[PDB]
This record gives C-alpha cells, structure tokens and sequence, in this order.
C-alpha cells in the first residue's frame, strides 16, 4: 500500500496551490485534490500516542481504495479514531493475520468489514 | 540582574520576573572579551564560547520547587539576519518568540508583533483551552488567506474576490488593527490613556469578531482600543 | 544583491499569484463558452504578452491597406477616430449587456480565436442574427484573453525563476 | 502632519513592487501611488537650501490634506518654491503663529490661504 | 615622481601636469613587503597601515598657493571589486573620479566610463553652470531609471512596458550609445581618426538627444562618433 500512498500523496502535494484560488480543473485533478486532501488529513497524528503497524495498514488500506472518498474531509480524522476501536473489537481476525504473517488479509473479508464499519459510522 | 531574580525567587517564593535589555548586546560583549582575550572567533568573528555562555545565563532562569522566574528577553536581530549567531543561538532557549515587524510599526499597529511569525511553546489546547486554541487558530489561518490575497487585491479590485475572500479580507483587517492595544506607556509618546485586557475578555473580542457580530463597523474603531467594548464606544465615538 | 534577489523573489510570487487566477478565470471562461457552443474586441487590462499586440497590429495593417483600456488607447495614441466604446466590460456578460452595444453597431469585426497552449490566433468576419456572432466571437475573445495571459504570466514566472537561479 | 505623512509613505512602500503594472491597476493603489510620487516629489531638496521649519509644517500639509492631488507631478517644486513665496507675501500670520504657539493655526485659514494660493498658481 | 612635479610646483610655481598609470601598485608593493616587515595582517591581508601610508603620499599631490598640479592618476581595482581596501581609501583623495567597468567594456562603450558611479566636486550649477548641471543630471536619472527598468524587461518585457519608460529605455540606450566616442589613440585599435568634442558642443548634443530631436535615428549611429552632427553622417551611411 506505501507504493499507492506515495503516489496519491506526490500527485496532490504537487499542486495544493492550484486548488486554493477556487475555480477547480478537470474532474481528474477535483478526484486528486480530494484524495489528496484525505491523505494529508489522515497522515496527521496526535502527538504521544503512536499506532500499531497492524492499525496503519489497514487504514491505509482503506485511504487508498476509494473508501474515504464519501467521507467530509474534517470527519476523516474521527472515522480514523473509530475505525481503531471497531477493528480492536469486532475486526481482531484481519490484525491477527497481519501480525501472524505481516500480509494484507483476504480482499473480500477486509472489504465486507470496512464496508460494514462504513455503514454503521455516524457521519 | 539574573542573580538578584534568583533571590527573590527563592527566598520570596512568588513568581518573579526578569526583563533583559538587548542579548544581542550580552553576546557581542561576551564576543569583544573574547577577541581582547586572543581566542580565535568562530562563526562572524563571534566568540569561540558563545552557546556556553548562552546556556549559562539562559539555564539558571528555570521554575524550581522553590518558585518560578519567568523571563523576557529583547533580541535585536542586525540587517533583518536570523541566522546571525546570536539570534540563532537564544532561538534554542526561548519557550515563546514574538517577533516584531518594522512594517506593521510603520503603519500605526503597535506592538508591532508579527502574527504569523509569533511563536508559542503553549498555544495547544492542553494548556489554553479548546476555545483559545480555536480562537487563536483561527485568526491565524484568517490573517495567513489576508497575506495570501494581498497581491490579487493589489492589482486587481476586491470585486474579482469571490464572496468569502471578500468576507475574509473584511474581517482580516479588523482583525489586524485589533490586535493593536493603547500603551500604558504610549502616554508618554501619543498622550492617550492606556488598557489592561484579559485573556478571557481577548478570546471573547477576538470571537466575536470572527463570528461576524460587528463587519458593520469601520476598520478604524479597531485601530488603537483596549476590549471590543472599547471598539463599540470608539465607533460611536466618530459618529457611526 | 539581496534586495535585489529578494525583489525579483516577490515579483515572482506576485506572477504565480496572477497567473493562478488567469487559471481560474480561464476554466470559468471556457466553461461558459461551452454552455453557450469595422469592430475590434481587444481586452481592459494588459499583461497578456501579444495577446493584444497581434491584433492591433493586424488591424493597423489591414486598415492602412484596405481602409487606406488598452484597446482604445492604441487608438487614441494612433489618432484616429471611432463611433462607438465599450470600454469596461464584465467577465460574464448577460446578453442584455452587449445587446445594446450589438443593436447600435448593427444599425468586419476582428478577433481573437482560443487554441489553448499559445495557440491563440487572430480572426476576420465580414457580415454586412449578426448580435449572436458577435456574442460568440466576444465569448471566444475573453477565453483567449485568459488563456494568453495565464501562458503569458507563466513565461514570467519562469524568467523570474531563471533570474533568481542565476543570481 | 508628519505622522499622516509616515502612514502616506508607509502605504506607498507597500505598492512600489506593483509600479511595474502600474497603468492597469487598481484605482485605489493608483491614488496611493500618485500620492507616494507627490510625496517624493515634495521631500526633494537642493543643496545648502535649508528651510524654515513653519514652511516645512505648512508644505507637508498641502501634500497630506490633498490639495496636490490635481497639480501634474513635475511642477511639484516649482510650487514648493512659488507657494513658499506666497506664505512670505501673505501668509505671514500663519508663520507667525507656527513659529509662536509651536502649534498648527486654524485650520480653515490654512485652508483658505491653500486655495488662494492654488487659484494664484 | 612626485617629488619632481613639486619643485616645478614650488620653487618655480609653475602649473604642472602629474600623470601616474598606475598608483594601486604603490599600495600593492607595499602590502607585498608588509608580512615580511613584521607586521600583522590586516583584512583582506593588505598592510594595517594602508590608508595611513598611502595618505602620506596622496597629500603631497595638491596645488598650492604657489602653483596649481593638475594630478590624474590610475588605480587598478583587483578581481573587479571596487570595494577592495585599497581603491575603496583611494576614493577619499580625489576631486574627480571616473569609474571604467569591465561590463561596458564588453559591450564596444569605450572609454567604458561608469555614467552613474563617477562623480566629481565640480559637477555644481554655480561651477558648470545651470544647463550643463541639468543635462548632466537627466541624463544620469535616465540612465539609472533605465538600469533599473532592465529588471522588469527582462522578467516582464518590453511590451509591457509603459509609454513613458518605452521612451525612457529608448532615448537610455541612445545616450549611453553617445556616451562612446572615437579615441585618437584608438586609431591603432581602430584604424578610425579620433575627436575632440568641445563641453557646449557635448552638452547642446545631449539636451538635443534627451528632447527628442534624435529619436528616429538608428542607436548604431551613435557608436564611437564625435559631435551630434557625426551621428546624422553616420546615419546617412546606413
């Protein structure tokens, strides 16, 4: 997931300046701007308090395949806050294989439990 | 001066303060010892031993069981240069920095600090508040869009801003002028009569300003008052 | 030298601060172009690199061959005489706004055509409806203004950029 | 009136760098240009050409009050010299007071003495 | 040297010429001598006693009430920077300074004399008169209005210049054109005779370039000429 993180990330950082002064260019660089704008806001940590490497890949995971798109760019930080707890209690099958094997867990199960999450969040 | 404050923070107990005229001076006397001494200059001709000497005036003025010295500190920074020795080196001491800028001193804002390039060890919500924090985040990133549009606004007429650049600017310079407080001691150099603002009297004005309760009144209210209490009765004052 | 550095510094903020807005406005320009598809339409404000001299050119020429406020002031400075001014014109005209115009000219135009990336190229029309032409070809002329003064505040912000590599 | 001419100079040193697109720009940086040309205009002096301070306090402020705006900007000095001239014809009451009180006179015959001057000029 | 030109100045009070082609060597031998003397170095390792050396000797170049020397001296400005110690305690003994930069040298202006950087005591309206005293004054403001428009240009350019500093840039690159004149020691450099420009013929010719009179003439027209006039003869050959 580092590699499509970099990318999104490069491709935004690019060209934050453009967006400022309103008036956006084609839908491509509105969909780079807006994931962009979720990068940055999801990167942003809370001082002491760090995250389990089993926590940053799955929501990387869900940064980087079009999940947080549908969230408000100010809410991606408390779904972040959310989404740790719901996966320390209800998602322990997707941690547990990334600690046993350090490789994402299977694509359809991460996707139906993020989904779930994504559902049940209160916006 | 630093050994006297010592004493009555200890032997006293209450907090005690330490005003210091110019760094700038104590280390380019500290650099002339050293140069009559012999020893090589290091860096811009500056003594050899100048973060030493800095860390041991700049380290006994610490909050110990006994009691607290709280310190201010005026830095004079030659030619506008930073990254001069001096400057450089307190930089690693100072919990707070205000910064004063000869260009909003030019324009009447006193005292004259730069809002953007003020620095505190304390402006996070653990220490201040939710609220302050908020209030003082906000002005900052008001005044950083102002910095920004100063050139459209320049060149082209404020009917090219869109509405909210439009509201930004209008609030950024009451904002502006409002940070600017009457001296106690400007009654010396202007004549009028000073103020005492608290910090929760400052929040609540600064609030209120940015909540959009008073965009009806001319900038020039703001120019030079204690509390936005002041700022209404300046307005009446010029017939508003 | 560091006032100068420090200068040239500023004036290239001070371009990539215009030409963002060029940016911007072009997009709006373009997309109202697209929702909607002797005379001279020339812009207000300058910095447009050729975007104006390429037309005042052109039309000086053709005038001296077959007639034998930057717009107007090229004129005036030229000395010669005109009938009708629009000088100051919105960036989004309604169609009431130059109706009038259109209605006191009507009763051979020359302007700008939008390719984008410097690709901008003058254009004739002789005609004598017509107001709708003439709508058109203003609409296209104000994409093109924008378009030639984004690339143009460009091209100084890479000169500016060059200043300051060399110095 | 010193004060209102360091807030004048202070206001111009703010719009030199846009001098470079200074015959399309905006209205009200154009008037604070002019008023920063006027300004630089006045403050030019000669050699060993000393000043009275009264003329000094009354020439700064025509230029702050406005009264130079209309005036082309060339002629600056030359009315810095003729108008200087004129006080000496007339305005000798207004010196007198000046270099009395150490206080600005009545505004309003400042003012009348400007106008004089200016429909002289 | 020095010594000669006073006894024509003092014992016979007669008026003298004193050329010297190159006074920095003095200094530089100086300094070349200085670590081996004894003496510590001073900055950019020239001796600490430079000014003090170099005004003994300076002094004693001046006219007297017994007769008038007529001095012209030329210092060497080492690696182009006039901001070097020993021309920069030069510039304090002389009444006139001309400044020749290696910039202008370049571009054919000879005797590539800074317009702007060379001043001297007697450039006043009551010692070369009110004309003379205002052409050499617009002139030096035109110049500088136009080193300072090249920044703009080439960032901006040239068609975004205004009327007024078209004009400016214009009548600029003229003067500074006319500026250059043929040398008669040049006819060797240049196999071209030289001339003699009287100050009203310079200074008419001046008041008519900034006027306007000579607008449309080529700018290579004013390259290494004489009078005004030879610009027009030169222009005609074109």
């Amino acid at each position: 997931v580092a590699g499509t993180l970099r990318l999104d990330l490069a491709a935004y950082r690019e060209l934050e300046a453009f967006a400022q002064f309103g008036s956006d260019l084609d839908k491509a660089t509105q969909a780079k701007l807006a994931r962009g704008a979720r990068t940055v806001e999801v990167l942003k940590q809370d001082l002491h308090q760090p995250i389990p490497v089993e926590k940053q890949v799955l929501i990387i995971y869900a940064l980087t395949r079009g999940f947080l798109d549908d969230i408000p760019v100010e809410d991606v930080r408390r779904f972040e806050k959310e989404f740790y707890l719901f996966l320390d209690q209800n998602g322990q099958h997707l941690l547990e294989h990334i600690r046993t094997t350090k490789d994402l867990p299977n694509e359809d199960d991460l996707n139906k439990a993020i989904e779930a999450f994504k559902k049940t969040f209160v916006v | 001066g630093l050994t006297m404050a010592e004493y009555f923070r200890d032997e006293q107990g209450q907090d005690v303060l330490l005003f210091i005229d110019n760094i700038f001076r104590f280390t380019q006397a500290g650099s002339e010892v050293s140069a009559l001494l012999g020893r090589m200059p290091s860096a811009v001709g500056y003594q050899p031993t100048l973060a030493t000497e800095m860390g041991q005036l700049q380290e006994r003025i610490t909050s110990t069981a006994k009691g607290s010295i709280t310190s201010i500190q005026a830095i004079y920074v030659p030619a506008d240069d930073y990254t001069d020795p001096a400057p450089a080196t307190t930089f690693s001491h100072l919990d707070a920095t205000t910064n004063l800028e000869r260009k909003l001193a030019e324009m009447g804002i006193y005292p004259a600090v730069d809002p953007l390039a003020s620095t505190s060890r304390a402006l996070a919500p653990e220490i201040v508040g939710e609220e302050h924090y908020q209030v003082a985040r906000k002005v900052q990133q008001t005044l950083q869009r102002y910095k920004e549009l100063q050139d459209i606004i320049a060149i082209l007429g404020m009917d090219e801003l869109s509405d909210e650049d439009k509201l930004v600017v209008h609030r950024a310079r009451r904002i502006q002028f409002f940070l600017s407080q009457n001296f106690h001691v400007a009654e010396q150099f202007t004549g009028q009569p000073g103020s005492y603002v608290p910090v929760k009297e400052t929040v609540r004005g600064f609030k209120e300003i940015l909540e959009g309760k008073y965009d009806h009144l001319p900038e020039d209210a703001f120019r030079l008052v204690g509390r936005i209490e002041e700022v209404v009765e300046k307005a009446k004052a010029m017939g508003v | 030298i560091k006032t100068r550095i420090n200068a040239t510094k500023k004036t290239s903020q001070i371009t990539k601060a215009m030409e963002m807005v060029s940016t911007s406005k072009l997009n709006r320009a373009e997309q109202n172009a697209k929702s909607f598809v002797y005379l001279v339409i020339t812009s207000d404000r300058g910095l447009a690199g050729a975007y104006n001299s390429n037309v005042l050119r052109l039309v000086y020429q053709t005038i001296q061959k077959r007639h034998a406020r930057v717009g107007l002031s090229f004129f005036r400075k030229r000395n010669m005489p005109v009938i009708l001014d629009i000088t100051r014109l919105p960036d989004q005209p309604s169609f009431a706004d130059i109706k009038e115009i259109a209605r006191k000219t009507v009763g051979y135009m020359y302007y700008n055509h939008y390719v984008s990336a410097i690709q901008q190229e003058v254009t004739e029309r002789k005609l004598l409806y017509a107001e709708s032409l003439i709508y058109g070809a203003l609409l296209d002329a104000k994409a093109s203004e924008h378009a030639a003064r984004m690339t143009a505040m460009k091209n100084a912000t890479d000169n500016a950029n060059e200043l300051i590599r060399t110095l």
